């Protein structure tokens, strides 16, 4: 009734835990130490049997790459997430991330090499392209980057128009494919408040609405002077409509 | 507030950034733009401080890790999944006293570690080409 030292498994090291001798039914586990990891289901320990007999262990470590690389394009397909052992020649699949599409010429796979390093990753998933932004009637759009997933475009109205919408719009994952956060804003032209009506003076050619940069022309009645104060024009400041000078006077 | 653009595995903390769920790691602690992603950590793979222990295999899952006793062994406490080494209770199966072996009449069940073999009945000769003390032993 006793035990002795455990065997020496190649490419592994036991956890002695500072035990000179071991009682029977004690069990010591070996650990793959450098570049090696355990085979699923192999025996990583040896129990001490009656008559100081230790169980035979076949070498249970093998060469292995480490974890598949983190990719911004894709993630490990579902069967391959559970695996933690990657001997030389191990193939793993990949599926494109939420806002990405497969580039069909390339391979959604990369395998373990003899250098214990994974094969060089490729960008087999490229970013999706949100639809073309379009055109804001009487408005501009600034595309500083591009239409690819995760880029913001800004919105601008031509002068004399006022936007009622979101300043910018960014493109985010919309169920299956990508789409813009905010619809296209609408530019609407600012109108100067009202044309002042002059006493003893007719206003030529009234229209239903008066827009920006518009000049409204006055004329005095028969026998009245100062038709030469010129006219006034439509000015807009910070969405408020202003007429430039005071309205001309008939004398 | 709350952010409305978080990726697949995060929670809205402020309206301007997200935070990765437990079990998942990011390259930043605050997820500013939605083009950054949370990915699952490899609790099973090297280098992981957690070790399952003897006769037990680790199985990485999304947002979790599972230790289970390898086949040919079983847990005493019935609890299949455990979390670190101090919970390891894996014990070898007595394939002999269970009757669920595959040796024939010329042999006898031989309990080993994780499996079994077949010894000749006392007074029986293994046919010359076959080896004794293995699962394919035939005696006469
Ligand atoms: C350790 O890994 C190597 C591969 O890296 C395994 O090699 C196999 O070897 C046999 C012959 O011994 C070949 O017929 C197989 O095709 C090889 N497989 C591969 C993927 O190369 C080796 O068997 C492994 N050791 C084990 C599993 O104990
Ligand atoms: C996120 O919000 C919290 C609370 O509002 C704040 O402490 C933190 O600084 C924010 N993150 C930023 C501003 O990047
Ligand atoms: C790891 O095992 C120790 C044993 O001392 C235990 O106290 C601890 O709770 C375990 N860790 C976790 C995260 O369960
Ligand atoms: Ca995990
Ligand atoms: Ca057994």
């Amino acid at each position: 009734s006793d035990c002795g030292l455990p065997p020496d498994v190649p490419n592994a090291q036991p956890a002695l835990e500072g035990r000179t001798s071991f009682p029977e039914d004690t069990v010591i586990t070996y650990k793959c130490e450098e570049s090696f990891v355990k085979i699923p289901g192999e025996k990583d320990s040896v129990i001490c049997l009656k008559g100081s007999q230790w169980s035979d262990i076949e070498e249970f470590c093998n060469r292995s790459c480490e974890v598949p690389t983190r990719l911004n394009s894709a993630s490990l397909k579902q069967p391959y997430i559970t695996q933690n052992y990657f001997p030389v020649g191990t193939v793993v699949e990949y599926e494109c991330r939420p806002g990405y599409r497969r580039e069909p010429s390339l391979s959604p796979k990369l395998t373990c090499l003899q250098n214990l390093k994974w094969s060089t990753a490729v960008e087999f998933c490229k970013k999706k392209s949100c639809p073309n932004p379009g055109e804001i009637r009487n408005g501009q759009i600034d595309v500083p980057g591009g239409i690819l997933f995760g880029a913001t475009i800004s919105f601008s109205c031509n002068t004399g128009y006022k936007l009622f919408g979101s300043t910018s719009s960014f493109c985010l994952i919309s169920g299956s494919s990508v789409q813009w956060s905010d619809p296209l804003p609408e530019c609407r032209e600012i109108y100067c408040p009202a044309p002042p009506q002059i006493d003893n003076g007719i206003i030529q050619g009234e229209r239903d609405h008066y827009g920006y940069r518009q000049s409204v022309t006055y004329a005095c009645n028969k026998g009245f002077t100062m038709i030469g104060e010129h006219s006034i024009y439509c000015t807009v400041n910070n969405d408020e409509g202003e007429w430039s000078g005071p309205p001309p006077e008939c004398r | 507030g709350c952010a409305r653009w978080c990726p697949q595995n995060s929670s809205c903390v402020n309206a301007t950034a997200c935070r990765c769920n437990p079990g998942f790691s990011s390259f930043s602690e605050i997820i500013t733009t939605p083009t950054e992603t949370c990915d699952d950590i490899n609790e099973c793979a090297t280098p992981s401080k957690v070790s399952c222990g003897k006769f037990s295999d680790c199985w990485n899952t999304e947002g979790s890790y599972d230790c289970v006793c390898s086949p040919g062994y079983e847990p005493v406490s019935g609890a299949k999944t455990f979390k670190n080494e101090s919970e390891n209770t894996c014990q070898d199966v007595d394939e002999c006293s269970s009757g669920q072996h595959q040796c024939d009449s010329s042999t006898v069940c031989f309990n080993t570690v994780g499996s079994y073999s077949c010894r000749c009945r006392p007074g029986w000769k293994p046919r010359h080409g076959i080896p004794n003390n293995q699962k394919d032993t035939v005696c006469e």
